[PDB]
């Protein structure tokens, strides 16, 4: 089974946030939040792959697929790896061109999940942006229209705050 | 708490725009007693009653970006029902313990 | 208002205060929605079915305002968990006889013990009683918790254990045990199938202590 | 009328998916 | 929903409107000018029910307003979620303390209790010729 994932992005800048933490906090269900910190690269053979290391969990790489309603899909199938997996693909003759780390806080709901983080950039860590990005990825085999028309639902609640729209 | 209050003294102020507004008209019954009083009057009412109103006018203006989420889901429950709940757990404690106390009490005689 | 927002979500529509009583935001999957309409000191009244208090009474035998909604959570809470275990008792078999009446769930564990877990409207262990108020929110934390979600930022939604479990190489076995989970009924009729059992095998020992006087037998219980 | 600046969105999602830093 | 917001906006527009067209009108009303047709006695009776109805249409636009000043708090006490959010987080963290702080003395009972039961536990079976 192979499942497309439903996403799409926006930005907020750093006055903002302190509403948007409490505003997303509120309107979907959860309890005390984490804040997620975790190393992500990119792999070119073309095929390009996304491991990501987050600090005790396993290394989790993803894949997405070229793009395939209001929403931007393209074919995903995420893997979880054990560790020693850079070496792995290292051998496999994968090229790692860059590597950059997100930090920032995340929050669930039904089916879609919000992660709000800001891009770091590796030489030492820099903030490449100033403001910064929340997503709605959903994952779910046999994607279907209905799933997509959730989101539009949740999104315009959003909307005041950051209107995001796919790219 | 933080603008609560400053609306709580916006709703004391129409009281008093209605209140303004009657002494304009009910003094203007008035004899040559009181002359160019509504000057004075006239100067309370139109800049008070444009003051009030862009009170609330911002608010409107401060509701709009920052707020109107339409569902809460803060969900402060798994915290009270437990709290409670180990309230009777130490209440549990409680009437044992004194039972205890009145078996050894017959340990006394 | 203000102090009963705190304590309590509210959702207003229509200029009407309805609330939510209801654990759909903390605990999960009851369909009944809990309605507090305050009206008037705010006083508020329930739906007409919370009005009277009840504690479930698992027993073996061969402001004004704040305390009145209190009651109210707690009924509708205990009418969810006399549900949950009165739908596992039928529904599934643990070579046990359950059996279903109005509001007594009367089971044998033992041959020579009768649980008698009866909700009770307007011989209580109160350990046993107590222990299902606690196992339940278990049961519901289980969902939306903090462990669900990935410490990887993407990843889809699973049991954090889980997700290590997989691609851990954890064997055929524990994986099977791990998701094995026995609900409710089957959690609370082990635990009085040792609760009673116990007191057998502490009885005989303070008993024999008495009837053999010749050796002194002596427990040092943990 | 501030709290999101578009053109941080724009640079910054043309570098997540493709590297633009 | 943004409707709803909307409405407020709207209601208050047009009572302050109101406010001030009704007192103006009354205002022009209270203006002395012809007899030209229709009796004094006819016209000042006339004028006086009219004149009732604005000052009575006045304190309605002031009571509606009461109505919304009163209606916007309880409308800003729910969906003000950075103030509704601290006092849920800050009344489950101060509510988490007591549930710790018993169990950490409830605990402490039940560590001196296991004391005590224990040097009385030896006690019973220590009974002689009893």
């Amino acid at each position: 089974i192979n499942m497309m994932e439903y996403l799409l992005q926006g930005s907020v800048l750093d006055h903002s946030l302190e509403s948007l933490i409490h505003r997303l906090r509120g309107l979907c269900d959860n309890m005390e939040p984490e804040t997620f910190l975790d190393h992500e690269m990119v792999f070119l053979l073309p095929f390009v792959l996304r491991a990501r290391r987050s600090m005790g969990a396993p290394w989790h790489l993803r894949y997405l697929g070229q793009p395939e309603r209001h929403a931007l899909v393209r074919n995903c199938v995420d893997i979880a790896t054990s560790e020693n997996l850079t070496d792995f693909l290292m051998e496999m003759g994968f090229r790692m061109d860059h590597e950059f780390v997100a930090k920032g806080h995340l929050f669930r709901k039904g089916i879609m999940k919000i992660m709000v983080y800001k891009i770091f950039r590796i030489l030492s860590t820099e903030a490449l942006s100033l403001s910064y990005l929340v997503e709605l990825s959903v994952v779910a085999p046999a994607g279907q229209d209905m799933v997509s028309d959730d989101m539009k639902n949740f999104a315009e609640q959003l909307k005041p705050l950051v209107h995001l729209e796919k790219i | 708490n933080e603008r609560l209050r400053a609306l709580e003294d916006i709703e004391r102020e129409i009281g008093a725009i209605l209140q303004n507004a009657g002494t304009v008209i009910l003094e203007l019954s008035k004899e040559k007693t009181n002359e160019r009083l509504l000057d004075r009057q006239a100067a309370a009412f139109t800049a008070s009653v444009q003051h009030v109103e862009a009170e609330l006018s911002a608010q409107i203006r401060y509701l709009t970006q920052v707020a109107t989420g339409q569902p809460h889901e803060g969900s402060s429950y798994s915290s009270r029902k437990d709290c409670q709940m180990a309230l009777k757990r130490v209440d549990y404690a409680r009437l044992k313990l004194s039972d205890v106390a009145r078996t050894c009490e017959q340990m006394l005689e | 208002l203000l102090r009963l927002r705190q304590h309590w979500k509210l959702r207003k529509v229509g200029d009407k205060i309805l609330g939510d009583l209801s654990y759909r935001s903390a605990g999960s999957l009851f369909p009944h929605h809990g309605t507090f309409e305050v009206i008037k000191p705010l006083d508020v009244q329930i739906p007409s079915d919370l009005e009277g208090s009840a504690y479930i009474k698992v027993s073996i035998q061969k402001p004004h305002w704040q305390t009145k909604l209190e009651a109210a959570q707690n009924v509708l809470l205990c009418k969810e968990i006399f549900a949950q275990l009165s739908r596992e008792a039928v529904q599934i078999k643990s070579q046990v006889p359950h059996i279903v009446v109005k509001n007594q769930i009367i089971s044998q564990p033992f041959p020579s013990l009768q649980l008698s877990i009866s909700l009770c409207h307007s011989d209580h262990l109160y350990v046993l009683e107590h222990n299902l108020h606690l196992l339940i929110r278990e049961f519901h934390k289980q969902t939306l918790s903090s462990i669900m979600m990935p410490h990887p930022a993407s990843a889809p939604f699973g049991h954090k254990r889980m997700r290590l479990s997989g691609p851990q190489a954890f064997d055929k076995n524990e994986i099977n045990s791990l998701q094995s989970s026995e609900g409710l009924l089957e959690k609370i009729i082990k635990q009085a199938k040792h609760i009673f059992l116990r007191s057998r095998a502490a009885a005989t020992i303070d008993s024999l202590a008495s009837r053999i006087e010749d050796p002194q037998i002596q427990a040092h219980w943990s | 009328k501030q709290t999101f600046n578009p053109t941080d969105t724009n640079a910054l999602v043309a570098a997540v998916a493709f590297g633009k830093g | 929903k943004e409707t709803l917001l909307q409405s407020y906006n709207k209601r208050l527009k047009d009572d302050i409107k109101s406010i001030m067209d009704n007192f103006t009108e009354i205002i022009k009303t209270a203006k002395i000018e012809d007899e030209t047709q229709v009796s004094r006695a006819t016209q000042g009776e006339q004028d006086n029910y009219e004149m009732h109805v604005r000052a009575a249409n006045i304190v309605r636009a002031g009571e509606s307003l009461m109505k919304l000043v009163s209606d916007l708090k309880q409308f800003l006490i729910l969906n003000d979620f950075p103030s509704v959010n601290e006092a849920i987080d800050q009344r489950n963290q101060q509510l988490r303390t007591l549930q710790e702080e018993c169990d950490r003395k409830l605990i402490t009972l039940r560590d001196e209790i296991s004391i005590d039961l224990y040097e009385l536990e030896e006690e019973y079976y220590s009974s002689s010729s009893s």
